[PDB]
């Protein structure tokens, strides 16, 4: 079922970047290789 | 007498008082006159040949007409130049000679020998600037709003 | 659906930028205004 | 005359401006045939007329500033009232700009209150 929680401007529009960075690092090291035919690289 | 004879003034009333406003308006007028001279010279500079390749008589025929207006403009400025010039010589009240040579010691620090409305307006303007900056701060901080978030912004 | 919601954010993103644009204008519209105060 | 000490002249600082302004356009404004051959000759004249024009302009400027200084040290109440009116106008313009920005933000939030299509 006080007056310290609120602070200087350190709110939603900072952490969203940190969160998105993770899925971005996933994506960057997940695009099809397709270099020429199939060496299967970066 | 010296009055609003078609002068592009903002809020000035041009009355029997405030000769400071009269002198400042005259200075602004002569400055704008010189500026208008330079401007109309810049305009008449690129007076391209009327017989254009594509345009036969369309474009320039209008432009030159507009220039005429500009001319008219500077014209009335000259008129204003007279209107103030009399007033400058009209309000001859209090210490007509007024030696600036003697005034230069007066504006010096030393020689080894009414303001209620002013203060009120000053305090009002200071409080206005304070509340203005207070209103600024919010949008000032939230101004970027995409800077940290350019990683996914488009 | 993904593509659908793509639009849902895409234009939205643009809108935000548009907001920024407007805000930027407003920003500038106040900056000169900040100059006037002779405190 | 050049070597003479006395300066026998008067009636200037008013008609002088119009005279100078009108006169040095003569190269352009003229009801006379123009010989279709000239170069590096009409230059010096217009340089001189801009020179004299800015000179008498500066003269007028200094005269106006001296008059303003004299009246200020004579009648400071006028300058005080001028500054007060200027501050009032500045405050009015600031308030108008603030109201314009407020209305703009209001419109902006109102139009995209429902930016989200559906769920």
């Amino acid at each position: 079922k006080a007056a310290e929680k609120p602070g200087q401007e350190d709110h939603l529009y900072v952490l969203e970047h940190n969160l998105h960075l993770l899925i971005r690092e996933f994506h960057k090291q997940t695009v099809m290789p397709h270099p020429a035919s199939a060496p299967f690289g970066h | 007498a010296s009055g609003p004879f078609g002068g592009p003034q903002a809020q000035q009333a041009a009355r029997e008082v405030n000769t400071a406003t009269l002198c400042r308006i005259g200075q602004e007028t002569v400055q704008d006159i010189v500026y208008r001279t330079m401007e109309i010279f810049q305009l008449l500079r690129n007076m391209q040949l009327p017989n254009g390749v594509t345009y036969h008589t369309g474009t320039y025929q209008d432009r030159l007409t507009k220039l005429q207006d500009h001319l008219r403009q500077l014209s009335i400025l000259f008129r204003k130049l007279r209107l103030v010039y009399d007033k400058c010589n009209e309000n001859c009240g209090g210490m007509d000679p007024i030696p600036v040579e003697q005034l230069i010691p007066y504006v010096d620090e030393d020689g080894s020998k009414e303001r209620r409305e002013i203060v009120e307006v000053n305090k009002k303007l200071k409080q206005k600037n304070q509340q203005l900056k207070q209103i600024m701060d919010q949008l000032r901080n939230l101004i970027w709003d995409i800077n940290a978030m350019l990683a996914m912004r488009n | 659906r993904n593509q659908q919601l793509r639009a849902l954010q895409e234009e939205c993103d643009r809108k935000l930028i548009t907001l920024r644009d407007e805000v930027s204008i407003d920003l500038y519209e106040l900056e000169e205004e900040y100059y006037s105060s002779s405190s | 005359a050049a070597p003479g000490a006395p300066r026998p002249s008067n009636s200037t600082l008013v008609d002088e401006l119009e005279s100078s302004f009108e006169a040095c356009f003569a190269s352009l404004v003229s009801q006379d045939y123009v010989n279709g051959t000239d170069q590096e000759e009409i230059r010096t004249g217009v340089d001189q007329c801009i020179q004299k024009f800015l000179d008498i302009a500066r003269q007028t400027e200094c005269f106006f500033l001296q008059k303003r200084l004299q009246l200020s040290v004579q009648k400071p109440d006028q300058v005080i009232k001028e500054d007060v009116s200027e501050l009032r106008s500045e405050l009015q313009r600031k308030d108008a700009l603030v109201q314009k920005h407020l209305t703009k933000l209001r419109h902006w939030q109102q139009v995209l209150e429902d930016i989200n299509v559906q769920h």
